[PDB]
RNA sequence: CCUCCGCAUAAGCCUGCGUCAGAUUAAAACACUGAACUGACAAUUAACAGCCCAAUAUCUACAAUCAACCAACAAGUCAUUAUUACCCUCACUGUCAACCCAACACAGGCAUGCUCAUAAGGAAAGGUUAAAAAAAGUAAAAGGAACUCGGCAAAUCUUACCCC
RNA sequence: GCUACCUAAGAACAGCUAAAAGAGCACACCCGUCUAUGUAGCAAAAUAGUGGGAAGAUUUAUAGGUAGAGGCGACAAACCUA
RNA sequence: GCUAAACCUAGCCCCAAACCCACUCCACCUUACUACCAGACAACCUUAGCCAAACCAUUUACCCAAAUAAAGUAUAGGCGAUA
């Protein structure tokens, strides 16, 4: 009979089965009437590579460096080191108003911008 | 060949165990405890046979009666089939009828 | 580096990843497990590098330094004391080079030694009120120190020089992070000056 | 004549006859898959 | 990137950008003879020709003229001691052709070694073994088996 | 250039490359996001060169000079990814009060099990999505007996495990 | 297997020691040795 | 294995007797 | 010396006689080292083939058979227009083998194209002897179905009659 | 996925005589009359020869349909995975 | 003296107690393990028979309240097997 245990891949079926299965690559366009493949430039992941000419940070570390107690970053710590000083200053000055938290870094809805956080618009 | 070629390891038995030394204690508790407790209530074991001897068919019937509602499905199917078979055997087959 | 051993695997004086250990215990092997005393991580006193005293064996009463600790079988290998002799260079026409080789010892077979009088002594783990946690002798009551041993890194930190691919301590510890409510994507976009003006639009998640 | 070659393989027929979708398309096939899962089979279908 | 969810592109939407890519490639020595401008890579399954071209020209600044790809099927023939088939992973290989007339020959990495530094952990025991071997190979057929140890 | 897929030509066939100290999660948290990005690409190039060297050593049938370099790089990039993910998770919790940046739902599939179904960002609404409306997220309770059977199988395995633990403890105490 | 037979060898030898001087397979094989020893006795 | 000690002791005695028969001491 | 083969595609199968090492062992129906193998390494690169198409109405009587005369019946295998919408492009997958279905390295089964004996592809004899019986052939005096249930088989080419 | 029948959309049929053809000889191809071998066989139905058909009620690849108190059957109590 | 022989411990069984499980990332109802498109169909239903009645034709314990006892009693039933 047929091999039940081997993983079903793109090499195994008839001619129609081949070419439909794929290997996990993500599509970058569509097929038109003449079987012509239209590529979309925006559907192709553009690699964001920085400049490394003046970058003094090697892929290893020196052994002479000293250890430190680990402390995973939390939302509370980020708030304390991000918004707490400014809001403390503008509350001590008496200008803090609870209604408009926007000028402290908060935003009501996440639809308006490009890199929205909860649905994770971006890639990586 | 069937016999072991060596002597089995010597099995020491502690006759003055806690359990062996205290075996039988608090028996006769009804006789000399003003019958507040029965010796059958010192028995530990299955819920369907504590203070009860019974046959094998009787044991199966009693187990299905007392604990057969919280049994596993395959175990209860096995019990039902065993009760059926035992009924047939003890009621239709054998000498002495 | 990450190899899982069978549930009943014998630890046999060779590392699990060694060729000799692979030869001795192939994946097809099944044999009766050795049952060892259960000792927690907070009462194992003898560490790799201290001097112990052998209570009994072929040599009883001689002092020695432990060279390897196998916690999976309660084993401490004493340096060149509880030894038997074997050949290492083996050919079909000449074999020689008989060497002494140590055999493992259980932890009741050895006892710890304190540097004052060089005598066997029992150790109790008394929690010091200064914060650290060390061993204490019973009969006399001294602080037996944790011995200094080379680490598993195979390095000495004092005679260490930075390589061409090792980042120095100063620029490895220099803090360049300023906490902010912006993601890595926004920060790199603005730092590298990538301008995106068209907006992402509503998508149906289900 | 000779009658050992009753199997004439074809992936289309195999996947159409004993595939996952064909199993799940009927309550009886769903119970077939459930029986396979209960027994611990490595392959629940073709 | 791999093992990640791609944002769904809608017409007129922004450019899909990856900032910390998840693709790692190997520069492999060809097993057959190839043109001088052909460089052979071993790339993950999810990588495409456009992905590899952009990878090469963005990370290594390598000018690329052509990319072709294929999938090599790993063998599923080896049996375990339990008669269970062991599967060598299928992989993807890419043939890239350089752009502006550049050529590439795979380097010879391993030759040549010449070192004679002092050693104690292993070289001392090697001196052990060598000296014992050079001193203890003095057998004599004229003796017929009598041990050549006693002075008498 | 293509020479970045290999190390310094002086190290070719030298049997040892004395370097270590993979990046620590704390040390990476100490850095900023642009530095993290640049260091990620540095580590990426180093990892690519190490993978190339490992494959070439396998082909030549020679041991890899210092294989622990690959492990150090791999765990350093893992720590960097951890740091970036931690910052992102904190920011998402702060702004929307959510974890699991991939939306989903606890559902109950055709076999009666409880699964966490992750969403799939379609372009048309689900009520006219034809393929989606063919998946069945409900029981049809001819599966309840199978659910009970699986539960009983799990109970049997757990009981065997506990009993074996008891027996092993008894043997250990019997000797010691 | 509660209390299976352990000393079957000694019973086999009890029968077989009276067959040692026989000829064929009946001096070693119990199934034939027992019959021939019964006839001999 | 078969649980027990009597058959094992009997067989050990038989083996000792056979060894004595095969290699009688002076 | 044989070739009634072969080379491709489809389908099927899924690394299954490529290299190196072990060949002390192990399958080779024996062996050298390679089809009844162990480990490592290496390869099948698209133009061929798969993977297609924006709607709403509307159009579509006249076979094929060299399609020309003629001739038919069983009556047939191929077509648009009108208006709106639309200016980005060459991705992904198959590509190996002495191979599949028959428990086998099985005298069996297996679609299409191409030359129909080849430019493909192959080897009936491990060595010897020259008994019987057996199998497959070849030749046979005189006779020519006398054989046998029956001209079965073989060799020659064959007339007439009957039943269904 | 064998086989019985059907549905969709395909393919094949040299040469000669062509009477015009469910015509004749005759390949490929389909079938299996008779003989011999084989009978734990090459083969759980084969081989060699000899035969019936071979432009049709033909053969055949692919996908689909009908299922057991049933299906399908140019009724053999046929076939529906030896 | 070859082939062999021998061995304890992996685990399991029956109880008791206690109500038990399941998202690292990615993929998976289409030809499952497939990133990405316009008919929205949908489940709810008295088991039967073997067997016993020495054939069989009405009938023939098996269902989910701790025990025990009433009691194999009242009753049912080709008034019979049995219930
Ligand atoms: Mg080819
Ligand atoms: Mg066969
Ligand atoms: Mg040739
Ligand atoms: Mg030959
Ligand atoms: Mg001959
Ligand atoms: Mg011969
Ligand atoms: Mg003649
Ligand atoms: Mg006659
Ligand atoms: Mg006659
Ligand atoms: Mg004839
Ligand atoms: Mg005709
Ligand atoms: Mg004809
Ligand atoms: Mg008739
Ligand atoms: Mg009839
Ligand atoms: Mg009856
Ligand atoms: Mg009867
Ligand atoms: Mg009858």
């Amino acid at each position: 009979g047929a091999d039940r245990m081997s993983k079903w891949t793109s090499k195994r079926g008839p001619r129609s089965f081949r070419g439909r299965k794929g290997r996990g690559a993500k599509g970058i366009g569509f097929l038109t009437s003449g079987w012509r493949f239209v590529q979309i430039k925006e559907m192709v992941p553009e690699f964001v590579v920085p400049d490394l000419t003046g970058f003094k940070l090697k892929p290893y570390v020196s052994y002479l460096a000293p250890e430190s107690e680990e402390t995973p970053l939390t939302a509370a710590q980020l708030f304390s080191e991000a918004v707490a000083p400014a809001i403390e200053k503008d509350f001590k000055d008496g200008t803090f108003d609870p209604d408009n938290l926007e000028k402290y870094g908060f935003e009501p809805t996440q639809e308006g911008k490009l890199f929205q956080l909860y649905p994770r618009n971006f890639l990586r | 060949i069937g016999i072991r070629l060596t002597l089995p390891p010597p099995k020491v038995v502690d006759r003055w165990n806690e359990k062996r030394a205290m075996f039988g204690v608090y028996d006769n508790i009804g006789i000399l405890g003003n019958f507040e407790k029965h010796p059958k209530e010192l028995i530990r074991g299955p819920i369907w046979l504590r203070g009860w001897k019974g046959n094998e068919l009787q044991r199966c019937i009693r187990k299905r009666k007392m604990v057969g509602s919280r049994m596993f499905a395959d175990d209860l199917h096995n019990l039902n089939k065993r009760i059926r078979y035992l009924y047939k055997h003890f009621n239709r087959h054998g000498k002495f009828r | 580096s990450k190899v899982t051993l069978p549930p009943h695997y014998r630890y046999g004086m060779s590392p699990p990843g060694s060729v000799a250990d692979k030869r001795k215990n192939p994946p097809w092997i099944r044999r009766r497990p050795v049952v060892v005393e259960p000792i927690s991580d907070e009462d194992w006193y003898l560490f790799c590098g201290d001097t112990v005293e052998i209570l009994e064996g072929k040599d009883a009463g001689k002092q020695g330094k432990v060279v390897q600790v196998i916690r999976q079988r309660n084993w401490v290998v004493v340096g060149g004391l509880n030894t038997h002799y074997r050949y290492i260079g083996k050919t079909m026409d000449y074999r020689g080079t008989m060497i002494p080789s140590e055999a493992p010892l259980l932890h009741r077979q050895v006892k710890l030694v304190d540097p004052m009088d060089r005598k066997p002594t029992e150790i109790e783990w008394r929690f010091t009120e200064a914060g650290e946690r060390v061993r204490v002798s019973t009969r006399s009551g001294r602080i037996i120190p944790k011995p200094e041993f080379p680490r598993a890194d195979g390095i000495v930190p004092e005679t260490w020089i930075d390589g061409p691919k090792d980042t120095s301590v100063e620029d490895a510890l220099e803090r360049t992070y300023v906490p902010c409510l912006k993601t890595l994507q926004e920060e790199v976009m603005e730092a590298m000056g990538i301008k995106e003006t068209r907006k992402y639009k509503k998508v149906y998640w289900y | 004549k000779a009658r050992g070659n009753e199997y004439q393989p074809s992936n289309i027929k195999r996947k159409n006859k004993h595939g996952w979708v064909r199993r799940l398309s009927t309550p009886a096939g769903v119970q077939v898959i459930l029986r396979r899962m209960l027994k611990g089979r490595k392959s629940l279908s073709h | 990137a791999r093992n990640v969810v791609y944002p769904l592109y809608r017409l007129g939407g922004p450019q899909l950008r990856v900032f910390r890519t998840n693709f790692f490639i190997q520069l492999v020595r060809p097993g057959v003879a190839q043109p001088e401008d052909t460089v052979q890579f071993r790339i993950p399954m999810e990588m495409t020709r456009v992905d590899l071209r952009n990878y090469l020209e963005g990370i290594y600044n390598v000018p690329v003229a052509a990319v072709r790809t294929r999938v090599q099927h790993g063998s599923n023939k080896r049996r375990d001691h339990r008669n269970v088939r062991i599967k060598k992973p299928d992989y993807k290989v890419a043939y890239v052709q350089l752009a502006h007339g550049q050529t590439f020959t795979f380097p010879d990495l391993f030759p040549e070694k010449d070192e004679s530094p002092e050693g104690s952990a292993a070289d001392d025991l090697y001196s052990m073994l060598e000296e014992e071997r050079q001193q203890r190979q003095s057998s004599d057929p004229r003796r017929g088996g009598v041990p050549s140890w006693f002075g008498l | 250039g293509l020479e970045e897929f290999f190390d310094d030509p002086k190290n070719w066939g030298q049997e040892k490359v004395k370097s270590g100290a993979a990046w620590t999660c704390q040390q990476l948290r100490n850095k900023s996001n642009e530095d993290l990005h640049k260091l990620w690409y540095v580590l990426l190039k180093e990892r690519n060169m190490l993978l190339t060297l490992e494959q070439e050593a396998k082909r030549q049938r020679l041991p890899m000079p210092s294989p622990e370099r690959l492990d150090k790089v791999v765990d350093s990039m893992d720590a960097l990814d951890k740091v970036v993910q931690e910052r992102e998770d904190a920011l998402r919790l702060l702004q929307t009060g959510q974890e699991r940046a991939r939306p989903g739902a606890w559902r109950r599939d055709i076999f009666g099990r409880i699964i966490w179904h992750k969403f799939k960002q379609w372009v048309i609404p689900w009520h006219l999505n034809k393929r989606y409306n063919r998946k069945r997220f409900f029981a049809l309770p001819y599966v309840d007996h199978f659910l009970r059977l699986e539960r009983e199988k799990r109970a049997r395995i757990k009981a065997r495990k506990e009993n074996l633990e008891r027996k092993k403890a008894k043997i250990l105490l019997k000797k010691f | 297997l509660r209390n299976r037979v352990t000393d079957r060898y000694f019973r086999i030898q009890e029968v077989l020691k009276h067959a040692r001087h026989f000829r064929g397979r009946k001096n070693r094989c119990y199934r034939l040795a027992v019959r021939t020893v019964i006839r001999a006795f | 294995v078969k649980k027990g000690f009597r058959a094992a002791f009997r067989f050990q005695k038989e083996l000792e007797r056979q060894r004595l028969l095969r290699c009688p001491p002076p």
